[PDB]
This record gives structure tokens, sequence and C-alpha cells, in this order.
């Protein structure tokens, strides 16, 4: 989940599904290279040390969603946010639910550069095949990646890395697709489709 | 002045089992509830369990049969133990202090209440990898540029090796510019794979040579490969 705002502004974040019974909710913040730290407990209470710009919603009735608010956003608010839910009727969760990845902008936005390589004849003699999709220079640091054959979805046989930070504060990533030589020959094209922020880029290769 | 610190083995080859410790400083281990938590890169934090010296202890249903905690008074130390390991046990392991509260929403005598935990102090965590593979050097293939911006892109696919790390350079380090070397993926096989790319002036592909240099210390292997237009 991804979100961006400018310094000085206000962020609103939802988490988890709607309530069934009475609730007790905890919120957690996590910066790059750090363990999580605690910011709200018991729905609306604030541990000592935590600034007053952070606040959350009390539990009043069934049918509602947990929500967190940050007023006057500072650059040091850039982080991942998680919640942990206890519900009298739905039971105890053992995994934290997701809020969002939050970026506090200091630069213009930038679309990804993408390059796509067919499998070499060297590799084909070895009875193997691999497609390689390389993605560089995007900001902010989140994208999704989809593979397509002729005009059909793929899904099975894909591996994709997390984003990582280049030395000019932009991001990069990679995706791979594994094929049998017979599969590579028995279709007409293959595509790699990359989505940044509701916009999509696409590259395509052929056996010929 | 409460402070926590984890310790572990690092790499584990699995007929063996995992054993972790946590040092506590600024309180006695009998004064509180203690928790362990784990997290894979890109994924959501996962709650393992909690212990009290009274014996009010419970474990996550996901791995309840293979994990146990214990307490050692003389060392002032919390410990974790897991058996039957596969490669999905690979993670970063955190220890923490768990405070507790009660949520009361009706008449107590009718059991209209419940217990909840929240975590206020954590350690920096320890990284654990599980693998059943044997050391193996990489195969190296060329990613050829096309003949058809004014620029072309070319590189090296560095395939099926173990374990990390690997260093990669171009033309014996005399070409430092335009190069993107990407971090690796882990296949269902058990071995790694990464790639390195350079973008170049396409009006020089008939006069210039490009060669990547790969080095894999754990197998004592070095490779040099020349990449060419087709
Ligand atoms: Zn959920
Ligand atoms: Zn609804
Ligand atoms: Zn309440
Ligand atoms: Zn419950
Ligand atoms: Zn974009
Ligand atoms: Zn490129
Ligand atoms: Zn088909
Ligand atoms: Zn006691
Ligand atoms: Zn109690
Ligand atoms: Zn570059
Ligand atoms: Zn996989
Ligand atoms: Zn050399």
């Amino acid at each position: 989940s991804s979100m961006s705002v400018s310094p000085g502004e206000t962020a609103k974040i939802s988490c988890g599904k709607e309530s069934i019974g009475s609730r007790a909710v905890q919120w957690y913040q996590q910066k790059p290279g750090q363990p999580p730290s605690l910011i709200i407990y018991n729905n609306q209470d604030r541990p000592a040390g935590v600034p007053e710009r952070f606040s959350a919603s009390p539990d009043f009735r069934p049918g509602t969603t947990a929500t967190l608010t940050i007023t006057n956003v500072d650059a040091e608010d850039e982080a991942d946010y998680y919640c942990h839910i206890y519900d009298a009727r739905g039971g105890t969760n053992w995994v934290f639910d997701r809020g969002t990845t939050l970026t506090v902008l200091g630069q213009p936005k930038a679309a990804p550069s993408v390059t796509l390589f067919p499998p070499s004849s060297e590799e084909l003699q070895a009875n193997k095949a691999t497609l390689v999709c390389l993605i560089s220079d995007f900001y902010p640091g989140a994208v999704t990646v989809a593979w397509k054959a002729d005009s059909s979805p793929v899904k099975a046989g894909v591996e994709t890395t997390t984003p990582s930070k280049q030395s000019n504060n932009k991001y990069a990533a990679s995706s791979y697709l594994s094929l049998t030589p017979e599969q590579w020959k028995s279709h007409k094209s293959y595509s790699c489709q990359v989505t940044h922020e509701g916009s999509t880029v696409e590259k395509t290769v052929a056996p010929t | 002045q409460l402070h926590l610190q984890e310790s572990g083995p690092g790499l584990v080859k699995p007929p063996e089992t995992l054993s972790l410790t946590c040092s506590v400083s600024g309180a006695s281990i009998n004064d509180a509830y203690w928790s362990w938590i784990r997290q894979s890169p890109g994924k959501r934090p996962e709650w393992v369990g909690y212990v009290h010296h009274s014996g009010d202890t419970n474990y996550n249903p996901s791995l309840k049969r293979r994990v146990t905690f214990s307490l050692d008074t003389a060392k002032n130390e919390v410990s974790l133990k897991l058996v039957d390991l596969t490669a999905a046990d690979s993670a970063t392991y955190f220890c923490a202090r768990a405070l507790h509260g009660k949520r009361i929403y009706g008449i107590v005598a009718l059991g209209e209440l419940f217990t909840y935990f929240y975590m206020d102090v954590w350690g920096k965590g320890t990284a654990v990898t599980v693998s059943s593979a044997s050391t193996k050097g990489p195969s190296v293939f060329p990613l050829a540029p096309s003949s058809k911006g004014g620029t072309a892109a070319l590189g090296c696919l560095v395939k099926d090796y173990f374990p990390e790390p690997v260093t990669v350079s171009w033309n014996s380090g005399a070409l430092t510019s335009g190069v993107h070397t990407f971090p690796a993926v882990l296949q269902s096989s058990g071995l790694y794979s990464l790639s390195s790319v350079v973008t170049v002036p396409s009006s020089s592909l008939g006069t210039q040579t490009y060669i990547c240099n790969v080095n894999h210390k754990p197998s004592n292997t070095k490779v040099d490969k020349r990449v060419e237009p087709k």
C-alpha cells in the first residue's frame, strides 16, 4: 500500500476490516533499518514521548474501520505503519495488518526506465530459458510488475526483488521469468508490464 | 534504562535446529512478560509467542508444535528453540517486553471483558538463514545489445550460485559509469542469481570491446566474459 504527501500537510490512514465485536487496537511505526516502535495503544491512548500530531479513533460501535491521523507532517514521518487488532467476536490476530508505505516528498516525481532481454542461444543449448526485466530511476520507491504471454496472464514461475536505494535517492528493482525452450517457441510474444502510480509502461520480445 | 540484545548462529544447515538468546539489562526476568517476533524482507511482522514465570504462556498456531521458550535466572536470559526447519524459517528475529491490559465493555461477572498485549521496548534483532544446499560457483551468460535515443544497453546474467556474496566489475574497473549492478533473487532451487548492465553510445559498437569480470570467493572461482553485438 502506497501514499505520498508534502511537508506541512495532513495524512489519514485506514487499517484492517470492519469490526464485529468491541475492539482494542495498537499502532506501530518502522523506519529503514530499524525495529518497529509503538505509537498508539488501547485505540486512542498515547505512550510518553510520542508527539501530539499523532492521534487515532476510539471504539464506539460495530461496523467501523480503525483510522490514524498525522497533522503537520514532518520529513521524519517517512515510514511503514502497521496495526494489531484484538476483537471480542473475531478473535486474536497473530500477524500485523497493513496501513501504508508513506513517502514525504522532497523532489519531483519520476517515471521508471525499463529494459527487457530475451534468452541467449548459449543458454538454449544448455536446455534452459530465462527472461530478464530491469527497472531503474523511479521516485517515489514503489511499483508493481505483471507478465503476459500473447495476451494472457502468467503468474506461475516468476521471482521479483524488493526496491533498493540508488546513490541519487531514486530506486531500482528486478523481475525474472523461467521457461522451457519448447514454451519459448510455442507463443508469439512475451511482455513485461510495470505500473508506478496508476500509469503503466510495457516492453515486448519475440523468438524471431 | 531498559535495554535488550539478541544473539544467534547465522547460517544453519537443516538436520540441525535453531537456538537463540536474548540478554536483558535493567530489570529482572521475573518482573515481566517476554515476546519474540519475526519478519521476512518486504513482509508483515509475525508474532511467535510469550512467556511468564508463573506459566501463563502461549504460542502461535502456525508453528506451535516445534517452538518453545525458557528462562535462566543466573544469566538473566530469555531463550528460543525451533526444530524441523525448512527454508521458510529464514528471517530476522526480535525480542521484546510485553505489557498487558484489560478491555471492559460490560458486566465483569458475565465475562464481558478480555486480555490484550502491547510491546514498548525492542532489540535490534538477529538475521537467520536456513539452507540445505552445497557450495557452487556461477554460470555466466551474455545479454547482447540490438543493432536497431542513440544508445544501447548490454550486460551479464550471473546464474545459480551459493552462497552470497559475488563481486562484479567492467573492463577491469576502467568503466565505472553507466553501470547498474542489481541485487539477487532466490529461486525454489536454493541458489542465487543477479545481473549487471551498462548503457553505451551506439556509434561505437564496431570499435569497442566490453568485458565483465566476476569473482566468487567462497568457491575460489573467477570468470571473464566478452559481450558482443549480433
Ligand atoms: Zn486482516
Ligand atoms: Zn462497508
Ligand atoms: Zn476503549
Ligand atoms: Zn479476543
Ligand atoms: Zn510514474
Ligand atoms: Zn537502463
Ligand atoms: Zn499457452
Ligand atoms: Zn509470581
Ligand atoms: Zn493478567
Ligand atoms: Zn545509470
Ligand atoms: Zn519462490
Ligand atoms: Zn580479470
